[PDB]
DNA sequence: AGACGGCTGGCACGACTTTTGCCAGATCAGCCCTGG
DNA sequence: CCAGGGCTGATCGTGCAAAAGTCGTGCCAGCCGTCT
């Protein structure tokens, strides 16, 4: 697909040297990167080491942390627990500052 | 006459930006629809075993190095080894040229002679003669290999040495007198020839998929066969309850609007694609009614038709129907088939009756392959035959159509008997 | 487009196909061994252009034009006996039925 | 360069003459008017008069001005462009635009609609027209030829015919003998109309013209000069129509009795 | 507009008070009559005239009063717009809004129809003029040159034209000379237009004229003026052939016949 | 070996399908303001 | 307190036609089979 999972010029390139768009398909070209279509021509083993990320705008908690055993953030804000698990579901409304 | 700028009367026309966008809703596949839907869906908020098997397979090329690697040989000669193995087909000859691959090693001391050497020796590995760089040589390596003591082998290596297009174009008399072979004899030193095996690579890759979607469905209960639209692929829309219920006590005016803005666009969208999908059941519908004959029948029985036949059996226009047909495929017993399809020009037989063109090309595909070899029927020869049948299509006519089928002429597919 | 089993393998010996009738399913008693092939099936691949050199091949050989792919159904290896009998069960619509 | 000479014949006298004036004149680009009596050959040698000329493969597109008709006349001439007026499905093409690097005829000068006349005064000088209805302008380089079957000079007097446009046209004159100026052609004429009736009847041959023949023919005032002279010859070898004794009499007038 | 440099051959008395008299109008934007006899030479003051004036790289467009048709007067003069009727698409640009800022130069107006006269009378007064259905009143400065060969002053009681028409029209009518009256810039002219010629029809040079030649030109009606002479050394070289010897062969008028 | 007949395929020219491109407006009903 | 007037917004609308495209069949050129 385009800019998805499973897609071109992400993640690597396909089955063969050969780019997804159809030009540029040989051993003549070891890394270059074609105007029609940007797919480095290497590898397909190359596939299984690449990696993708997502901007995710909206902050996120990881949940590995403060719902083990011991709780990180809260150990590291003071904070109980359930104030944590009940303002990370935007229905506590915790403040931030203000000493005035 | 004369030369005037007066008014005219009686006609009927009418559009908006917003329903033009719900016409050419239609006109677009589902699977590709179904993604113009997912867009809008965004922007509208009230509108709503880890490895199983994975066994790594074979792949010819891999079946090829893996002999590269046991094969003994030195850095530069498994270096050209890796280039030549790498640019070979599924069917097995090689793609580039040979002097191209000497640009790709990009040495000088790399010769087309130290080229000719590697190549060949990985020219007859497994299958046979694969990576042959234009058959004509791969047909001679595979000769080459077995022994002296079959006859007519040395008439099958002058025949395909260069004689190649002697064979090509299948005429046999020009074959005799070059090559001055035997009579009736040679007929077999062809034979020979014939079970040789062109595209040895092909034979590794089998494994392949079965992918279609159909859109419609149609199933011959008990006659009178009934369409009935495919349940899983029909897109479908569902008001959020949430949103709806939080537009009225809705405290500002900005939320309120908000709110109902977008449930105003959300209901249309709704109603529009609700649209498409009765049109198009409506009209598959009325395309098999009239097309009833066809599936039964086969290719042979089909009426010829025009758009105008079945949008008068609805209450549509024309171009109506036209866009809803594009690339829609609708599944029944006989296959799947594109909906456009039914739909072809006519010619005019015997008996005032009319002919679609397809059933007459079905009709010329059947006459022609099941011919004596012997004596090819040609082209006019059949116009004639056709006529018979009632037909009167014309010679033009029909080489065209005995062009598409993708056969070649009747001089050309004269054989030996 | 469909797939059929008139027998019509490519790149296979006729030994194999000895034992295969007309529509391409062995005849009842006889005996099999390794991998040898019991019912004959072919895919159809795409129509392509022109090809001259696939247009050399055809005007050549002919009746194979790389259309079909060899997906015969053959006997996993390790496994020797003897077939007791068929059974073909056809749909609604196709009236094939080479030797049904 | 191909002689074209078709159907020419009659050289016998000052009409030699004139061939070998008109036979330079296609390599000039400029106004060409002629002068003859009706059917004086006044076609045969103005088409001869593109052929001979440099674009010998200009489009050859005519028109008299005695037919054309009193409406269509201002969109016949410069032509319309599409969706101009009510009822234009699809832009035509005028009739100058119709011809470009190529010859065209003119008739029927003598006459000449006053809003005939001024339409096409300014067309050909600059050689800048534009169609009726159109947004923009197109010139073209067209060599006009006349053709009358009057005085011009007696008609611009009275003013029937503007001294603007006879100075536009006629750069040099042509009037072609009136054939019973001839008295020679009149026989050569004569005897090849003979043979081509005589061949389209499928008749075996001609047998010749019987002296009374050729004494009446001189007396004749002949107001059509080649025009009444073949349909004269064609119509009397009809009433023959045989391959003996050759014919005697002359069918100068059809509306004679036969009786 | 610094630079202008076309034609305009003749030198004489009075060709040079007209010819200083449109360069002080030029500038001016008051609409300028061209009046005189037939081939004077008015297309010429008229597009020289309009650059002059100081708007040069605007568009400048001519016609013919007569020309135009009369069912599509309305549209010729000022235009439609898309969906006014039947035949209609889209909005219409006319001459008179083809024209803003540049000149339009209407050519033997003279002959111009009586609706002709009463469409563009007001509309040329104020430059207030309405699209043919329009909704709004469209406004421009089209430069007015307009110039033909008849007496205005004679016409107008004759009432075949517009009265006040000839009077918000006039300010400041050129008046060019006959040829006969110029008489010394006629040997200039002659010698120009010959070697034009003989250099069109792939000749040398020219001979030139000799005293026989010199003086029978020169006294003459005159009557086309400019297109006359031009006209008649332009024939006569065709006939001499020849640079050999001095030209000396007059055709003055070319329809009484040659022996 | 040369001419004649047959074959095919390219290209052209009407008769005929089909595919893309439009862009509001007026009219009716409930609620708010105001007169009776 | 009840009836009259204003005004906003909510509601209804899948075709007509213009140009590009395909269709069938004819015309003509070039190759090849066969008899004289
Ligand atoms: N010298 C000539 N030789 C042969 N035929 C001539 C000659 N002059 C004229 N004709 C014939 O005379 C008849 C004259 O045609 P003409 O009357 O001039 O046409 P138009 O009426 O249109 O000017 C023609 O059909 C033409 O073929
Ligand atoms: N001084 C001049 N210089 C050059 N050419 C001239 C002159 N006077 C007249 N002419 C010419 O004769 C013709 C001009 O037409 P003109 O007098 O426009 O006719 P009208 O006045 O009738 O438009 C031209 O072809 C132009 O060469």
């Amino acid at each position: 697909e385009r800019d998805g999972l499973f897609c071109a010029r992400i993640f690597g390139p396909v089955k063969d040297y050969e780019c997804l768009c159809g030009k540029y398909k040989r051993l003549k070209h070891r890394g270059v990167i074609c105007e029609k279509c940007g797919v480095e021509v290497t590898q397909t083993k190359v596939r299984r080491e690449r990696m993708g990320h997502i901007e995710l705008a909206s902050p996120t908690a990881h949940i590995w942390f403060l719902k083990s055993l011991p709780s990180r953030i809260g150990l590291l804000l003071d904070m109980p627990l359930r104030d944590i698990e009940r303002v990370l579901y935007f229905e506590s409304y915790v403040v931030i500052e203000g000493g005035m | 006459m004369k030369q005037g700028l007066q008014l005219r009367l009686s006609q009927q026309l009418a559009m908006t930006p917003q329903l033009q966008q719900a016409i050419r809703l239609l006109q677009l596949s589902t699977l590709e629809l179904q993604q113009e839907l997912q867009q809008a869906l965004e922007s509208n908020p009230l509108l709503e075993l880890p490895v199983y098997q994975g066994e790594t397979t074979q792949t010819l090329q891999d079946y090829l190095m893996w002999q590269v690697e046991l094969t003994p040989f030195t850095d530069t000669d498994r270096a050209i080894a890796t280039s030549i193995v790498d640019a070979v087909d599924d069917t097995g000859y090689l793609t580039i040229q040979i002097e191209d691959i000497v640009d790709s090693i990009g040495d000088d001391e790399i010769g087309l002679e130290e080229v000719e050497a590697v190549l060949k020796r990985i020219q007859r590995f497994d299958p046979v003669g694969v990576a042959a760089k234009d058959l004509r040589d791969c047909l001679l390596i595979q000769l080459s290999q077995f022994a002296k003591e079959t006859p007519w082998l040395e008439e099958a290596r002058l025949i395909i040495s260069d004689h190649l297009d002697l064979l090509a174009n299948h005429d046999f008399r020009t074959l005799m007198r070059v090559t001055r072979l035997k009579e009736e004899v040679l007929k077999e030193a062809v034979n020979l020839i014939q079970s040789l095996d062109p595209r040895p690579g092909q034979s590794i890759q089998t494994s392949e998929p079965e992918y279609v979607i159909p859109d419609v469905l149609v199933r011959k209960v008990s006659g009178r066969w009934t369409v009935e639209l495919n349940a899983d692929s029909i897109p479908r829309l569902k008001i959020n309850q949430q949103y709806a219920a939080m537009g009225n006590s809705a405290r500002n005016d900005a939320d309120g609007q908000f709110i109902r803005s977008n449930l105003q666009e959300a209901r249309w969208l709704i109603k529009s694609l609700e649209s498409r999908n009765d049109t198009l059941l409506r009209v598959s519908r009325c395309i098999v009614e009239q097309q009833q004959a066809f599936f039964e029948q086969g290719e042979e029985y089909m009426k010829p038709m025009v758009l105008a036949d079945i949008a008068q059996a609805v209450e549509m226009h024309e171009s109506t129907i036209s866009r809803v047909t594009t690339q829609k495929y609708l599944h029944s017993p006989r296959g799947i088939f594109e909906l456009k399809y039914f739909f072809s020009s006519h010619v005019n037989t015997e008996g005032g009756g009319e002919a679609s063109s397809t059933a007459i090309r079905a009709l010329v595909k059947k006459l022609i392959a099941a011919e004596n070899p012997a004596k090819p029927l040609s082209d006019s020869k059949l116009t004639s035959m056709l006529s018979e049948q009632g037909i009167m299509v014309a010679r033009r006519t029909v080489a065209k159509y005995r062009e598409s089928l993708s056969i070649p002429p009747s001089n050309q597919r004269k054989q030996l008997v | 487009g469909p797939e059929e089993i008139t027998a019509d393998i490519p790149n296979v010996g006729e030994a194999a196909l000895s034992k295969l009738d007309e529509s391409g399913i062995v005849y009842i008693g006889a005996e099999v061994t390794g991998g040898d092939i019991l019912v004959g099936k072919v895919t159809p691949k795409g129509e392509t252009q022109l090809t001259p050199e696939e247009k050399l091949l055809r005007a050549i050989f002919g009746e194979k034009a790389s259309d079909v792919k060899d997906s015969s159904l053959r006997v996993p290896n390790g496994v020797s006996g003897t077939v007791i009998d068929v059974q073909v069960f056809t749909r609604d619509g196709v009236e094939k039925d080479k030797r049904a | 360069m191909a002689e074209y000479k078709d159907n020419l014949l009659g050289e016998a006298n000052s009409f030699l003459e004139v061939l070998e004036q008109v036979s330079h004149l296609a390599p000039l680009d400029k106004p060409v008017l002629i002068i003859g009596e009706r059917g004086t050959g006044k076609e045969l040698i103005a088409s001869r008069l593109h052929y001979l000329s440099s674009r010998w493969q200009g489009p050859f597109i005519s028109l008299n001005c005695a037919a054309l008709n009193e409406n269509l006349l201002d969109s016949e001439l410069f032509g319309h462009e599409a969706g101009a007026f009510t009822g234009a499905q699809k832009r035509h093409p005028g009739r100058f635009e119709r011809a470009d690097g190529g010859t065209l005829f003119l008739d029927e000068l003598a006459t000449a609609p006053m809003m005939v006349q001024e339409k096409l005064l300014r067309v050909i000088e600059y050689g800048e027209l534009e169609r009726v209805g159109g947004s923009q302008p197109l010139q073209v380089n067209v060599r006009l030829v006349c053709a009358t079957n009057a005085d011009l000079p007696a008609m611009v007097n009275e003013g029937t015919f503007r001294a603007d446009l006879l100075d536009r046209l006629a750069f040099d004159v042509v009037q072609l003998p009136p054939l019973r100026e001839r008295e020679s052609d009149i026989m050569l004429m004569a005897e090849y109309f003979a043979i081509q009736m005589c061949r389209e009847i499928k008749l075996p041959l001609f047998p010749g013209f019987t002296e009374r023949a050729r004494e009446t023919l001189l007396n004749y005032r002949w107001p059509g000069n080649i025009r009444e002279l073949k349909n004269v010859v064609e119509r009397s070898v009809y009433r023959h129509g045989t391959s003996d004794y050759p014919l005697d009499d002359i069918i100068i007038d059809p509306f004679k009795r036969r009786p």
